[PDB]
RNA sequence: AUAGAUGAGUUUGGUGAUGGCUCUGAUUGAACACU
RNA sequence: CAAGGCAAAUAGGUACAGCAGUGAGGAAUCUUGGUCAAUGGGCCCACGCCUGAACUGGUAACUUGGAGGAAUGAGACGUCGAUUUAUCGAGUAAAAUUCUGUAUACAUAUUGAUAAUGACAAUAUGUACAUUUGUCUUGACUAAUUACGUGCCAGCAGUCGCGGCAAUACGUAAGAGACUAGUGUUAAUCAUCAUAAAUAGGUUUAAAGGGUACUCAGA
């Protein structure tokens, strides 16, 4: 899944992508299902807010996957750890 | 007149009763003052008991029923027979020995 | 709107949309019986062309509507009791209803093989 | 317990489950029951639970 | 009454994979396409293709309406915790660095250095994906008739359903005649030995038996429905497997439903002959049946 | 004449599919063949489903002796042979049913048993400890522990599993307490303290043997309270069982899930879809 | 109750918007047609 | 007590929105049954009497739940429809064989109830029986094709549309895709619809800024 929530706008077409827990599945529209199933994503939730233009929905979705919040940068910026709770809980990354 | 009686519930050929505290002159299945317990007339059988003995499941709040009998509640003939078995009242009927 | 404008009742129900078959939607009825005041023909609008078999029916509620007769060939005429259902003829203006083929006086298409339930046609029973 | 638990019953060997190992979602039960009335006041000790109360309101 | 949906049950032209041990089914399973063609199909055409393929096997004898609500978006799973790790580390090292642990050099630098960096501390068996998509049809594995077919007591899911309807099964020592009974963790279902020997045994052949009239071990007994001496059905080995949520005992034809099927990292417990790509589209179909 | 599709079938069914017609080897013979981890794959298109081994007939008996004759606690036999406690308890129930048949002179399905066991992979508990039968430490993934949480904390905090459990919820426990044999942790901590293996094993038995004593004691007191609440009055025909309860526990609004009585103000749901009308529990 | 949030057809020479309509989901104390 | 309807005239009753039932209206909703055995209620010192409350039998696929059959089935060297007349299908399908005894029928027992009382039926056990297909769709949305007929005609159509002589959209035939004792259609409700937006919208050019700002109430 993606890191956190992302919202990108391309000319009146807003897409909102949300990270979901494991086993949630690709509960997204048809064109987002193809992009996620091709990039390797398996758990996501999407929502078109303003416009469902076929072209701008793919440009906004692709741009959202490239502008995810990087926890490594957010930590160095604020001077505080952003601990991966799910990783400490199971002692490692459970893919 | 308060009465300790039974409210017939369930389905066709599947009787199930609620022991209730209700005024005599009210509908049988109207919401009573209290639900003292339940009563299933059809006798059941233990799962892994091949002896053939049967039993009847009856849930009753004896502490709450004793208070109503103490203040002057009148149980019906059916509830009287049940309250006499647990040992609260004396039986109204007995098998003639002669 | 501001919270004050909403508190005073700015939000009102959206203006109603007219139903496809108002004579049936107004009273929640799926169908209505009626007598045929006239049985004739209606002409479609610009794009399509032909002759659409329609009937002027006087519903049991008093309203006079124009119903479309589905299928090839019909049996009803003036003073004929027929059952009316919803659904409109898209290319015909004013024809906002259909007639049921297995209705009281209206008969089902006799030489019908496909979609018999839509035209009130009994099975040929040729096998039995 | 008059009849011993046979080896067919699931209770023959009791193996309790660890905590937070199931997430069964019980369905919402419809209907209600009459709330039994209160017999005592919420503060103080009433005179109904004294020593000689019954013998006073129900003499022989 | 044979419905229209069961006419070409083992079609060699359609090649449907059914839940049975039929020899025609074995050929359809062995020669199944390595990957269905979903190149130029739309999203609906992909979900319908995956729904038709999977429903031909999972709950084949269950109506589409009943399974539509039996389908659950809850895909259970488990994780393995090594006591050796939990006894030496308290999980703090997993939060080193900036919250996600220390960074390791890229792959194009490790092998360059003849010395491999020390093994990173972590619970063993991590960073391996869990096949959640493969658990779409797990709820079906809880029905009594299905559990009997997974215990190798019947040759098909429909034959096991008849054993239940005909009072040949006994759950927790009590007669059970409902094939839709949902087993609970710990329930012990037992089938009559006579129905298992016939269901899994070889057909009773008179021509071969006619030659064996007179011409541990066993003997001949023509007074039984199966061919004596009892031998396993043909092609039964190609379908021989028992999942891990069952504990079968063949001596008495009894099994215990230990738990519900779960997904473990790198493994699933739902027997399904389809790939994650198909089980992922079937799951997406039953989210809204469209 | 047979159709070409049948002709192709019987051609494959006699050349390549003939190895499956009869089972002659010792072990699984499946289409997918041996996987990359040494397990057979029944379906080639689903590599994740595998033919896991089964406890051989000899192994089932060994488990029966350690729990019934030697009296060892189930948690000890589980940790010793790496068999889940839920499976160890099942092997005992199934074995007890065999003793019944053997005692009642019922014929066992021995021909069916032997022929089937050859088709399945097996583990032999005892001398050859090749691999553990299964993982006895699998913890259930709780819904709360599945969320993606990145908690901001000081740059040098020691964020442990206890702190992670609280970050998911106030009532959540760490995986250290969700194990079925939690004594394995205390056993592994002894090895860290250079405790001899023979002594570490002693404390493990006393730990498991003592834990089952509390479990067996709780169940005893539980069943007693269930009987002290029942008044059994024997009549000429039946035995009336009067179970006592507190009729005041109906919730603040009368809508309590565990309340006793046929609830008022609710019609029959017999006309609703997905209505369960069959027994849900055979106790 | 922590899994629960999804779209599709249709205005234009074309593009992006605005904005309705219809379909996709569930249901009825239903009716009608074929059974 | 008055009025109109029905009955009544020298009377002064009746109003079925009590149960069953009839007529009418309507697209449309059932028996003029049995018993007070069970639960409840009225009267009674007691016994007991009464109870269209109630419990039970009947009618309707209106709905829900369940049953409504499983396994084997290869050269009948037969049939049928297409067609690269030798290829592709019907087709493991059928027949046949081996088993089961499901709804249900019958029988026994128990039980609904006990002080006694059983209208009617449930459950358990034993024996026996292998019994229907129906309906919609097939241009795109939307899973699923050809041939012929028709020729902007006849017709289809939820939306966009189709039909003007070589129509995968109409009618027929076959095939295919589906649901199934149901299947479609009509009507309605929620959701779709951030499509009256409190959560949570908008008003330069697209629906929408008051002609103006001093001002009471109000924020
Ligand atoms: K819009
Ligand atoms: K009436
Ligand atoms: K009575
Ligand atoms: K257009
Ligand atoms: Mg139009
Ligand atoms: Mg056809
Ligand atoms: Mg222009
Ligand atoms: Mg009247
Ligand atoms: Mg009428
Ligand atoms: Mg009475
Ligand atoms: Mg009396
Ligand atoms: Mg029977
Ligand atoms: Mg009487
Ligand atoms: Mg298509
Ligand atoms: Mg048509
Ligand atoms: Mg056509
Ligand atoms: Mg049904
Ligand atoms: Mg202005
Ligand atoms: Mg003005
Ligand atoms: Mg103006």
């Amino acid at each position: 899944t993606i890191y956190g929530e992302v919202t990108t706008k391309v000319s009146g077409t807003i897409v909102r992508l949300n990270s979901r827990p494991p086993g949630f599945g690709l509960r997204v529209s048809h064109r987002i299902f193809e992009m996620c199933r091709a990039a390797g994503i398996r758990d996501l939730s999407a929502k078109f807010l303003r416009s469902r233009n076929p072209m701008n929905t793919v440009k906004a979705t692709y741009q959202a996957l490239l502008s995810q919040p990087n926890p490594e940068d957010l930590a160095i910026g604020r001077g505080k750890k952003l601990v991966d709770v799910r990783k400490v809980y199971y002692g490692g990354s459970v893919y | 007149v308060l009465k300790l009686r039974l409210a017939r519930f369930g389905r066709t050929n599947a009787p199930f009763y609620n022991i209730v505290v209700a005024h005599a002159r009210t509908a049988r299945n109207s919401k009573p003052l209290e639900v003292i317990g339940t009563y299933d007339p059809v006798p059941k059988k233990d799962t892994y008991d091949t002896t053939g003995k049967l039993h009847k499941d009856i849930k009753l709040d004896v502490t709450r029923a004793k208070y109503w009998i103490g203040v002057g509640a009148q149980p019906t003939d059916t509830v009287w027979r049940l309250l006499s078995l647990v040992g609260i009242l004396d039986p109204k009927y007995k098998k003639p020995q002669p | 709107a501001t919270l004050n404008q909403v508190m005073r009742g700015c939000r009102k129900p959206q203006r109603a949309r007219h139903a496809v078959s108002p004579a049936l939607s107004s009273i929640k009825s799926p169908a209505l019986k009626g007598v045929c005041v006239k049985v004739g023909i209606t002409r479609p609008k610009k794009p399509n062309s032909g002759e659409r078999k329609t009937a002027r029916v006087r519903l049991s509620t008093g309203k006079v509507i124009t119903a479309y007769i589905p299928g090839e060939g019909h049996n009803i005429s003036q003073h004929s009791v027929v059952l009316v259902r919803g659904g409109r003829a898209q290319d015909c203006p004013g024809v906002r209803y259909h007639l049921v083929r297995g209705a009281l006086d209206l008969a089902g298409v006799a030489t019908r093989m496909s979609s018999r339930s839509k035209y009130g046609t009994k099975k040929p029973k040729k096998a039995s | 317990d008059s009849v011993s638990i046979p080896p067919d019953s699931p209770n023959y060997i009791k193996v309790p489950e660890p905590p937070q190992s199931s997430e069964v979602r019980h369905p919402f039960v419809k209907g209600h029951l009459p709330i039994p009335r209160s017999i005592f006041p919420k503060k103080g000790v009433p005179e109904k639970v004294q020593s000689g109360y019954v013998n006073r309101i129900a003499p022989k | 009454m044979k419905i229209r949906r069961l006419f070409k049950y083992h079609s060699l032209k359609k090649k449907p994979i059914r839940p049975t041990w039929n020899k025609y089914n074995l050929y359809n399973l062995a020669t199944a396409g390595r990957e269905p063609r979903i190149s130029g199909k739309t999203f609906f055409q992909q979900k319908w293709l995956a729904k038709s393929l999977t429903r031909a096997y999972h709950g084949e004898h269950i109506k589409e309406r009943k399974w539509a609500r039996m389908f659950s978006r809850r895909l259970p799973a488990v994780v393995n915790m090594d006591p050796a790790y939990m006894a030496k580390y308290n999980g703090s090292e997993q939060a080193a660095g900036r919250g996600s642990g220390l960074s390791e050099p890229p792959a194009y630098e490790k092998t360059a250095d003849e010395k491999p960096a020390k093994q990173v501390i972590a619970n063993p068996g991590r960073k391996v994906p869990t096949p959640y998509e493969q658990m779409t049809f797990a709820p079906l594995e809880r029905r009594l008739d299905i559990a009997i077919f997974r215990a190798l007591f019947a040759s098909s899911a429909r034959q096991a359903r008849q054993m239940v309807v005909h009072g040949a099964v006994t759950v927790n020592g009590k007669k059970m005649k409902h094939p839709g009974y949902l087993l609970n963790p710990g329930d012990l279902f037992q089938v009559d030995v006579e129905r298992v020997l016939y269901a899994t045994g070889a057909p009773k052949d008179k021509k071969l038996l006619a030659a064996a009239m007179k011409a541990e071990d066993n003997e001949i007994d023509p007074s039984k429905p199966y061919m004596t001496p009892w031998r396993p059905r043909n092609y039964m080995s190609a379908f021989a497997f028992i999942p891990r949520y069952l504990e079968v005992n063949q001596n008495i034809c009894a099994a215990v439903y230990l738990r519900h099927p779960v997904a473990r990292p790198g493994e699933s417990e739902v027997p399904s002959p389809f790939s994650p790509t198909i089980n992922q589209l079937a799951f997406n179909w039953y989210l809204r049946r469209g | 004449v047979q159709s070409v599709r049948r002709q192709k079938m019987f051609s494959w069914l006699d050349k390549k599919g003939s190895a499956y017609k009869e089972h002659t080897r010792q072990g699984p013979n499946l289409l997918g063949g041996q996987g990359k981890d040494g397990l057979a794959v029944p379906f080639p298109n689903n590599p994740y489903f595998k033919s896991q081994p089964v406890l051989s007939e000899g192994s089932r008996e060994i488990i029966y002796q350690d729990v019934m004759e030697k009296g060892l606690p189930i948690k000890a036999v589980s940790a010793k042979y790496n068999v889940d406690v839920r499976r160890v308890a099942a092997v005992i129930r199934l074995k007890e049913i065999e003793k019944r048949w053997i005692k009642e002179y019922k014929p066992l399905a021995r021909p069916y048993a032997r022929a089937v066991m050859k088709m399945l992979p097996q583990t032999v508990l005892g001398g050859p400890d090749q691999k553990p039968h299964e993982s006895i430490n699998d913890v259930h993934v709780h819904s709360y522990t599945t969320q993606q949480l990145f908690v901001p904390v000081s740059e040098s905090r020691e964020f442990t599993r206890e702190d992670a459990a609280k970050a998911f919820g106030d009532h959540i426990l760490p995986v250290d307490k969700k194990l079925r044999v939690p004594e394995l942790i205390e056993f592994q901590k002894d090895l860290l303290k250079e405790v001899p293996l023979q002594e570490a094993n002693r404390k493990f038995l006393n730990a498991t043997a003592a834990s089952e004593a509390k479990i067996a004691e709780r169940e005893a007191k539980r069943r007693q309270a269930v009987e002290d609440a029942i008044t059994r009055v024997k009549t000429d025909r039946f035995e009336f069982r009067f179970q006592e309860f507190n009729a005041e526990n109906v919730g603040h609004d009368g809508r309590d899930r565990n309340a006793v009585g046929w609830r008022y103000g609710v019609p029959f749901p017999d006309r609703k879809r997905s209505q369960i009308k069959i027994p849900t529990k055979v106790e």
